[PDB]
Parts: C-alpha cells; sequence; structure tokens
C-alpha cells in the first residue's frame, strides 16, 4: 500500500491522539460555555491610540492598558446600531464563543464590559494586520507559504468542528498575522453551534459554498469548501470564482467547473478539486474519514501537524514590527469620538453581555 | 489573462459579507 508498517502505525497513533485532545478540549469548552465571564474591566482603564477598523455598528481601536502598559485591540459596538441592524444574537454569540474557546490560532478575549451606549470586547492585539493586505501586496504566496497558513486553518477548523461550531466567514480579510508570523482568527459574528444542519444565507460571495447559494440545509462541509477557496486565492493571488456582480460569481460556484493557473502543482490542484467539490458526497472534510482525508493528502505530506500546533515551525514571513503598539500594518481611519450617553440604551437586549 | 479579468471584476479590495 501507500504506507509501510512504521508510517501506518505512526499515523494511526497520531490520529488517536488527536481524538483524545479534542475530547478534553470539548469538555473544557462546554464548562466555559455554560458559565461565561462578564464585566472584567472598564473603559477608563485604557488609553485610546488609533482606530484599526470601522463597521456599520462599531469599530476596533488599538488601546493601551494603563496599569500594565499592554496593548490590546478593543472592539466597540454601539448598542443602538446593533439593534437597528438586527445583530443582537450575532453579537452576544460572538462574545460567548470567544470567552469559551482556547486554541493557539484563535484570538484571546482578555476583557469585556458595557456601559450606557456601547459593548466592549478587549482582545490581544495582533500587530501584523490582515493576511489580505500582505497577499495583495506580495501578489501571491508560494505553495510552501500558502501551506503553512492552510495547515493552521485545517487545525483550527478541526478544533471548531469538534465543538460543533461552523465558522462560515473564512477569507484573508478575517485572518490576522501575529508577530511570529502565525494566524489569528478574530471574528465570529457568523459562527454557529450546528451539530446537524442549518439554513441561514450568510458569508462572503467569493467564499460561499454551492449549497448555501442553492438555499439548501447545510453543515460544516461549507467550511472545507471555503478552505479550498482560501488556498486557491493564497496560491494564485485571486480567488477561483470572481465576476463583476455576485450573481455571476454564484453561477460559477455552482457550475462544478474550476480553472487553475499553470504554476499550480498537480498535488495542489488535486487537493483543491477535492475541497471545491460541488457534490457533498465527495467533498473532502465531509467523508467517512473526516479531516484525515485533508491532512493525509499529498500536498500536506511535508506538514508536521504537531509542530504547527506547537508553533515550532519557522514562519515563511514575519511582518514588520517596530515595537509594541506599531500600527503600520493597518489602514488609517479618521478618529471619531467615543460618546457615552447619560441614559442606558438597550439594557434589556444586552443583559447577558 | 485571468489576472487581468480579476482586476476588471472590480472586486480586488476588501470584501464584506452579504
Ligand atoms: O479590526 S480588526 O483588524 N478586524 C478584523 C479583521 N477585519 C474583518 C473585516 C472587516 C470588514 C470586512 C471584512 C473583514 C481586529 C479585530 C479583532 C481583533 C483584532 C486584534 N488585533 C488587531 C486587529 C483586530
Amino acid at each position: 500500500g501507500h504506507m509501510g508498517n512504521a508510517a501506518a502505525a505512526k499515523k494511526g497513533s497520531e490520529q488517536e491522539s488527536v481524538k483524545e485532545f479534542l475530547a478534553k478540549a470539548k469538555e473544557e469548552f462546554l464548562k466555559k460555555w455554560e458559565s461565561p465571564s462578564q464585566n472584567t474591566a472598564q473603559l477608563d482603564h485604557f488609553d485610546r491610540i488609533k482606530t484599526l477598523g470601522t463597521g456599520s455598528f462599531g469599530r476596533v481601536m488599538l488601546v493601551k492598558h494603563k496599569e500594565t502598559g499592554n496593548h490590546y485591540a478593543m472592539k466597540i459596538l454601539d448598542k443602538q446600531k446593533v439593534v437597528k441592524l438586527k445583530q443582537i444574537e450575532h453579537t452576544l454569540n460572538e462574545k460567548r464563543i470567544l470567552q469559551a474557546v482556547n486554541f493557539p490560532f484563535l484570538v484571546k478575549l482578555e476583557f469585556s464590559f458595557k456601559d450606557n451606549s456601547n459593548l466592549y470586547m478587549v482582545m490581544e492585539y495582533v500587530p501584523g494586520g490582515e493576511m489580505f493586505s500582505h497577499l495583495r501586496r506580495i501578489g501571491r504566496f508560494s505553495e510552501p507559504h500558502a501551506r503553512f497558513y492552510a495547515a493552521q486553518i485545517v487545525l483550527t477548523f478541526e478544533y471548531l468542528h469538534s465543538l460543533d461550531l461552523i465558522y462560515r466567514d473564512l477569507k484573508p480579510e478575517n485572518l490576522l498575522i501575529d508577530q511570529q508570523g502565525y494566524i489569528q482568527v478574530t471574528d465570529f459574528g457568523f459562527a454557529k453551534r450546528v451539530k446537524g444542519r442549518t439554513w441561514t444565507l450568510c458569508g462572503t460571495p467569493e467564499y460561499l459554498a454551492p449549497e448555501i447559494i442553492l438555499s439548501k440545509g447545510y453543515n460544516k462541509a461549507v467550511d472545507w469548501w471555503a478552505l479550498g477557496v482560501l488556498i486557491y486565492e493564497m496560491a494564485a493571488g485571486y480567488p477561483p470564482f470572481f465576476a463583476d456582480q455576485p450573481i455571476q460569481i454564484y453561477e460559477k460556484i455552482v457550475s462544478g467547473k474550476v480553472r487553475f493557473p499553470s504554476h499550480f502543482s498537480s498535488d495542489l490542484k488535486d487537493l483543491l478539486r477535492n475541497l471545491l467539490q460541488v457534490d457533498l458526497t465527495k467533498r473532502f472534510g465531509n467523508l467517512k474519514n473526516g479531516v484525515n482525508d485533508i491532512k493525509n493528502h499529498k500536498w500536506f505530506a511535508t506538514t508536521d501537524w504537531i509542530a504547527i500546533y506547537q508553533r515550532k515551525v519557522e514562519a515563511p514571513f514575519i511582518p514588520k514590527f517596530k515595537g509594541p503598539g506599531d500600527t503600520s500594518n493597518f489602514d488609517d481611519y479618521e478618529e471619531e469620538e467615543i460618546r457615552v450617553s447619560i441614559n442606558e440604551k438597550c439594557g434589556k437586549e444586552f443583559t447577558e453581555f | 489573462t485571468t489576472y487581468a479579468d480579476f482586476i476588471a471584476s472590480g472586486r480586488t479590495g476588501r470584501r464584506s459579507a452579504i
């Protein structure tokens, strides 16, 4: 067969150890899920430094904790805008997920609180910025470089899926690079606990699985489709399905056809054809052998999964960092004020936060 | 080229969720 006795024994034991790890990780997650933390700091404990990103119901600021001098990324959500835009459940769920997970590639939530106007989530600051910017700037990643990142998403999805969490918003814009060159996943607005199926139309057009487009009940296999899109975009510099308008992107996604740059290795194309598989009974990550079909694929043959998990692999790329609080890897935004009302807004809606 | 087609799509910038 493909493996001699020694390699087969090693792979079998590795796979059993992963099961053992996931069982313990699911136990630790559920404890924290059932009994979450609340109100662990206050606004005047931090100095505001710079806006790192803005949205329709809040923003993310680099802040410095006064006592400890540590820098953090503080997500500020306007309670009234959250309600107007129908994001109550998503916002509470994101916080609940973040306070319960624990994994080396998931951002760590260090504090959360609220006041009359806003909700606050204080997370580790990830100074390397989004993978998106580095990818557009470099053009494309070589296959070893893309594989380094892909390996981290594989392990992170293996973790999340063992907790019955579907991520649903994978894309380079949602992947930050830390000071050691490793990935941090920070946003969980669309993640859901789904043991079986779910139905919401959500995601980003280029990364939508065909069964989401076709309004089907779907499961965690949408994340493995999205991994195929991510790997393609990292290695090509552009995604596999694009067009002027989303409807034309969706026709491409459902067609079952995909084209590859001539510089893609045959191993990479074979993996991508198995992730970007419109037929759910044939998609890698959705078969009897689960995540192992992906991890044991030829394109990952040089990947030491434990070494990646332990962050012992030398990263292909370390972002420029001139010191703590360096923000050169983030876009520049106009600094708007953080007004806090004399009157509590939306207290009932955000009671559990 | 496919790259030129990608530029022509207008979707080279940061993409938001639907
Ligand atoms: O503001 S973010 O970059 N936003 C996340 C990445 N961008 C998400 C996104 C926004 C708009 C469109 C598409 C994606 C951010 C968030 C959370 C924790 C952080 C920690 N350190 C730095 C930045 C952090």
